[PDB]
């Protein structure tokens, strides 16, 4: 994935109005979801 | 039972009264009037009781006799075997079944190679170095790989595998996401005095019980490990002196500045190839090896004590390519039979005329790292997506199969051999024709985008020397798949007044003289010299074979005493009737002044045109007539005809006032043509570029419709050798050359559409810079050029025919006006005229001059063959 | 398979008297463990 903060607890701000954490039956979706949608450039671990 | 048992048979109908008779007269009514619904046919069994008496005989007749040679010589040109037929009394043969058993090696030159493709190191990078030691400046040795981890390496003994197991010398060779090589590795090098070649075709002969490559006359054990620490004992190689060749290889870039040395490091680089496929193998239906038509050379079967003659053979008609149609005319060519080596030649319909439709790639096609991910970090695993990798799997298919069956089977013109190898100078053997490689820029995926087109250089190179010549396919592996090969043969026998001869009792004599010519009697799939690069078929053993019906002696006595009765006399026709005739349309010219003078044409029921090469058309019946170095298909005694889509006019025309066409039926006033290139103002037919009046004129020949609308005609009516199935009309369209303002063309380098992706002219390998393109030019989108259309008339294995008829129909054998007093009681000279299309190298016309062929065998006393071998139209008498 | 089979470091000599000692001949390459790889399901 690579979404925004991660907070105590949280989870990772998949992202929207003030927060958005995501719910740990799937939402970090895993098999979906990653980048890829920027490829040759998708550039990761950005900060 | 009864020791009759006849009643207790026909209480079953097992063998007596059929159907129709036992049942009550009324069922049979109603079963014969009620069959096209609720039919009671199916339930009464009938009979089938076979002749008892005077069918077969009871005291002799082996099924197949075995006749052995009373003579034989080897004159390196032919092997004359003179057998004695002995058909005894109430016996009779049909010489139908009089095959020979030729038996003797047969050594394919160093010019055949199956496996179309390499099949040698096979997977494999073409670039890949292969382990080497490339020696140096007296510097002394370098570089290679390794992988057989080991703990322990003690000097004179490489790698610890009670005790330490102290590893044998000879065998060093054979993760997910592991390996991580820490605790010594080992490998096996290449020594430097063996040439390195590239690692696809790679191969020395084992030369050691445990596998390993090694010289018997072998290698030195040595070290090598990291700067990091130079003085501990790390990886150790076990290099050697191998015999390293490749049976398969074409090398494409040999790095060029290597002379005199070897081995260097400008030459771990060298793209291999396998070597353009060599099918080898007989000929269909063994059209060569049996000098048919040569009246020097030519058999004979007369009777033993008049041994005069039996078989009269001219040099006009040709009775090779009048049994490779009667097979057509009879049965199903396309059927794989083995012993006469049945295997019709063909061409895979899609690389004659191809057709680029297209790749089915939509999304990448993807790598993937062999374990799960690639490299990554280390904190509270991968960051994002995997290491990926792509190829395009649709389009390498594509480009393979476009130069690998077309693209590289382009006459030896759009073809620049590789870098600065050195080829010989005879581009006829397979060392130039395999030398040579094919741009893969002149044809490739970009070719004709989407619309079916042979494309246009290869119109004239023939088709049936190919990789999938399914026929050189099946010849060329039925023998075997070898350099050297016994072959056991069972050649016919075709001659047409010898080939259903049912020779009545007798003591005839035979005699065959069959060819040694290899390059005449083994065909190709490249065109090549067989004679020249190394080949030969040693004869071992030739027998006559003959299968008697095992006749009843005293119905054979009434069938041999009736048979030699004047009127019941046998009398036979040659399937292609015909006064075969070449003529020597030069090169680059564009006519066919023939003529004939003052014939008495009697029944000339109609011509046949045709166009063959000469390189591959054969010497006509000298012997070893040494100017031919061909060895693909023969269109004069093969059947197979490519060079035929290329003619644009005949002329017909009798006493010097006329015009067979007549009066004016034809559509174009009695001047026939055949094509008319560019001056289609409303006459061309299909949307081909034949002329409505040379369709109108072949359906009607060759099927039989012309005036009641074509309809595609019955299927039983068009076998192999016809028009219909090989009437492929095609079409393209073009960059209007001089509409399209900004037209600058651009040739065969200069070119650019993969950029860098691919080669740079040769099959060579990735090197360049991607940026857009620029040849392919639009035809087909929103932007596209102004088009100018060309149309071709693609039609192989089939010969133009135009019938001696006023209605141009096949009304009859002896057609209509071969019977008029105008032309069957006085007589004429034809002077035609064809204005074929300027082919390029010389190439000779096949005019087929038709005639009524015929024999009348007949055998009055015992022993005597006597026959009248009449042919009209163009007969033979002074 | 990689195109040419290897990416490895380097390696320079012994002929070792008791020592692994050096090799005048050899002259500073030996990758160890099997080629680096890439795979396809290029039926799937």
């Amino acid at each position: 994935f690579i979404g925004t903060n991660i907070n105590k607890d949280n989870g990772i701000q998949i992202g929207t109005d003030t927060t958005n954490q995501p719910i740990y039956a799937d939402k970090t979706y895993q098999p979906e979801p990653q980048v890829g949608q920027t490829q040759w450039n998708s550039e990761v671990g950005a900060a | 039972a009864t020791p009759s048992m006849m009643p207790q048979w026909s209480y079953m109908h097992i063998a007596g009264q059929d159907a129709s008779e036992y049942l009550s007269p009324g069922l049979v009514q109603f079963a014969r009037a009620t069959d096209t619904y609720f039919s009671l046919g199916n339930k009464f069994r009938n009979p089938t009781v076979a002749p008892t008496h005077d069918v077969t005989t009871d005291r002799s007749q082996r099924l197949t006799l075995r006749f052995v040679p009373v003579d034989r010589e080897d004159t390196a040109y032919s092997y004359k075997v003179r057998f004695t037929l002995a058909v005894g009394d109430n016996r009779v043969l049909d010489m139908a079944s009089t095959y020979f058993d030729i038996r003797g090696v047969l050594d394919r030159g160093p010019s055949f190679k199956p496996y179309s493709g390499t099949a040698y190191n096979s997977l494999a990078p073409k670039t890949a170095p292969n382990p080497c030691e490339w020696k140096d400046n007296n510097k002394i040795k370098v570089r290679g790989q390794a992988p057989f981890i080991g703990t322990n390496i003690n000097k004179d003994n490489g790698i610890q595998i009670d005790t330490t197991n102290q590893p044998i010398y000879a065998d060093k060779t054979y993760w997910n996401s592991e390996v991580g090589a820490a605790q010594k590795v080992a490998g096996r090098v290449l020594k430097d005095t063996t040439p390195m070649l590239p690692c696809y075709g790679s191969y020395a002969k084992p030369t050691n019980e445990k596998g390993g490559q090694a010289s018997l006359i072998d290698v030195n054990l040595q070290f090598f490990a990291l700067p990091s620490t130079p003085n501990e004992p790390k990886a150790v190689l076990y290099a050697e002196n191998v015999s390293i060749e490749a049976p398969d290889t074409h090398l494409v870039y040999k790095p060029d500045v290597a002379q005199g040395t070897i081995s260097s490091a400008d030459l771990l680089t060298q793209q291999a190839a396998p070597n353009r496929p060599n099918y080898i193998g007989f000929r269909d239906n063994f059209i060569g090896l049996m000098y048919y038509n040569s009246t020097g050379n030519m058999g004979v079967l007369a009777g033993q004590a008049s041994q005069l003659n039996a078989v009269v053979d001219l040099q006009d008609r040709n009775t090779e390519l009048s049994y490779q149609l009667m097979l057509d005319a009879l049965g199903d060519r396309s059927r794989y039979f083995s012993m006469w080596n049945q295997a019709v030649d063909s061409y895979d319909p899609d690389v004659r005329i191809i057709e680029n439709h297209g790749v089915e790639d939509e999304l990448p096609n993807y790598c993937f790292p062999l374990g799960g991910s690639a490299a990554t970090d280390t904190y509270s695993i991968e960051s994002g997506n995997i290491f990926a990798m792509e190829i395009n799997l649709a389009a390498n298919l594509w480009r393979s199969f476009l130069y690998s069956n077309v693209a590289l089977y382009l006459p030896d013109s759009y073809k620049i051999t590789p870098d600065n190898i050195t080829l010989p100078e005879n581009k006829n053997t397979y060392a130039y024709m395999n030398g040579r490689v094919a741009v893969p820029s002149a044809l490739d995926t970009y070719v004709n985008i989407g619309a079916r087109w042979s494309p246009d250089p290869m119109d004239n190179v023939n088709p049936f020397n190919h990789h999938r010549n399914a026929g050189l396919r099946y010849r060329s592996m039925l023998l075997g798949n070898g350099r050297y090969v016994p072959f056991h043969i069972q050649v016919p026998q075709k001659f047409f007044a010898i080939k259903n001869l049912l020779l009545l009792p007798g003591s005839y004599t035979y005699e065959w003289n069959f060819r040694k010519d290899v390059n005449m009697i083994l065909q190709s799939s490249l065109g090549n010299d067989l004679r020249v690069d190394g080949a030969s078929v040693r004869f071992d053993s030739i027998n006559l074979y003959a299968n008697f019906f095992p006749m009843a002696h005293n119905t054979a006595s009434t069938l041999e005493a009736m048979l030699r009765n004047d009127t019941n006399d046998q009398s036979f026709n040659d399937y292609l009737c015909a006064a075969n005739m070449l003529y020597p349309i030069p090169s680059n010219a564009t006519s066919v002044p023939i003529s004939i003078p003052s014939r008495n044409w009697a029944a000339f029921r109609g011509w046949s045109f045709t166009r063959l090469k000469t390189k591959e058309t054969p010497s006509l019946g000298s012997g070893f007539d040494p100017y031919f170095t061909y060895s693909g298909s023969v269109p004069y005694l093969d059947g197979t005809f490519y060079l035929n889509h290329t003619f644009k006019k005949v002329s017909i025309m009798f006493d010097s006032s006329v015009s067979w066409p007549g009066n004016d039926r034809l559509l174009t006033p009695n001047e026939f043509e055949i094509k008319r290139t560019v001056d289609g103002e409303g006459y061309n037919v299909a949307q081909c570029n034949m002329t409505k009046d040379w369709f109108l004129i072949q359906m009607l020949s060759h099927y039989n419709i012309g005036y009641q609308g074509f309809y595609v005609p019955e299927s039983y009516k068009d076998r192999m050798y016809s028009f219909f199935r090989n009437f492929q009309p095609m079409s393209r369209q073009v960059v209007n050359t001089t509409t399209y303002k900004e037209y600058q063309n651009v040739t065969l380098p200069f070119q650019h559409n993969n950029s860098g992706f691919v080669g740079y002219m040769g099959p060579t390998m990735r090197e360049g810079q991607a940026y857009p393109a620029n040849y392919p030019y639009p035809l087909i989108g929103q932007t596209a050029v102004p088009s100018l259309t060309q149309k071709k008339f693609l039609c192989d294995r089939t010969m133009w025919r135009i019938p001696f008829s006023s209605n141009f129909m096949s009304m009859g054998a002896l057609t209509d006006l071969g019977q008029n007093m105008l032309y069957a009681n006085s007589a004429h000279a034809l002077d035609m005229t064809f204005e074929v299309d300027p082919m390029d190298e010389p190439t000779l016309l096949y005019v087929l001059f038709e005639v009524f062929d015929v024999v009348r065998i007949h055998q009055p006393h015992r022993g005597v063959i006597e026959a009248v071998y009449l042919r009209t139209p163009f007969s033979a008498g002074n | 398979f990689p195109l040419g089979g290897s990416a490895a470091t380097d390696t320079y000599s012994g002929i070792k008297a008791n020592g692994q000692t050096w090799t005048a001949d050899d002259n500073y390459e030996i990758e160890s463990g099997n080629i680096f790889a890439m795979e396809i399901n290029l039926a799937a």
